[PDB]
């Protein structure tokens, strides 16, 4: 299972951001809104294949969550689909990026702005977000945003769709990695 | 689902499908409720889950 693949909670489907690790302990990042109120994660709709359980969740304000792997046999690739990921980096205006998500698959575009505030309503406001012209659709939450072999962010949300075009905001992945003391591999 | 606090400029991208009266499966209630507004109130909920 790798970046962009579907993950199932008891409520819905999201996408796996990046496989990360600390010592000998494997995790995976996803969106906070997705880890919020979720305990167990499975790799399929039938919920027969277990991935792990939520180890942290930060949402609103930020938009990242982490899941500890409890599955011992599932392959945990340090990639996004086939794309090898080797480091994480900070987004920059004009940077060219690619998002992979369980619903729309892969789409590319660029970073149009940083430190964006997104207001999802009823007090769910997220701050410090990367704005981009990349589309995304329901299912795609938490999937990766990368640039070449660099990890950049996690899909959080936006407007539009992939048919007519849209704007998607992403959580900086560096923020999550530091919070959890984990790193990409 | 009540779409009165809509519209909203943005939606998270998690998937929990709703089926609209246009026979379109909406990915989530946020997506579904913004469409109701854009439809100017003509679009309704058919049922929860995929169409
Ligand atoms: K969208």
């Amino acid at each position: 299972i790798s970046g962009g693949d579907a993950i199932y909670s008891s409520t819905g489907r999201c996408s796996l951001g990046f496989n990360v690790r600390s010592g000998s302990t494997y995790y995976f990042l996803t969106a906070g809104h997705c880890t919020d109120g979720a305990t167990t994660w499975w790799a399929n709709s039938a919920r027969t294949t277990v991935l792990g359980t939520t180890s942290g969740s930060s949402f609103p304000n930020n938009d990242y969550g982490i899941v500890r792997y409890t599955n011992t046999t599932i392959p945990k690739d340090g990639t996004v689909g086939g794309q090898d990921i080797t480091s994480a980096a900070n987004a920059t205006v004009g940077m060219a990026v690619t998002r992979r998500g369980s619903t729309t698959g892969t789409h590319s575009g660029s970073v149009t702005a940083l430190n964006a505030t997104v207001n999802y309503g009823g007090g769910d406001v997220v701050y410090g977000m990367i704005r981009t012209n990349v589309c995304a659709e329901p299912g795609d939450s938490g999937g990766p945003l990368y640039s070449g072999t660099r990890a950049i962010g996690l899909t959080s949300g936006g407007s539009g769709n992939c048919s007519s075009g849209g704007t998607t905001f992403f959580q900086p992945v560096t923020e999550a990695l530091s919070a959890y003391g984990v790193s990409v591999y | 689902v009540d779409c009165s606090e809509y519209p909203k400029p943005a939606c998270t991208e998690e998937y929990r499908p709703l089926c609209g009266s246009d026979n379109k499966t909406y990915g989530n209630k946020c997506n579904f409720c913004n469409a109701v507004v854009e439809s100017n109130g003509t679009l309704t909920l058919s049922h929860f889950g995929k169409c």
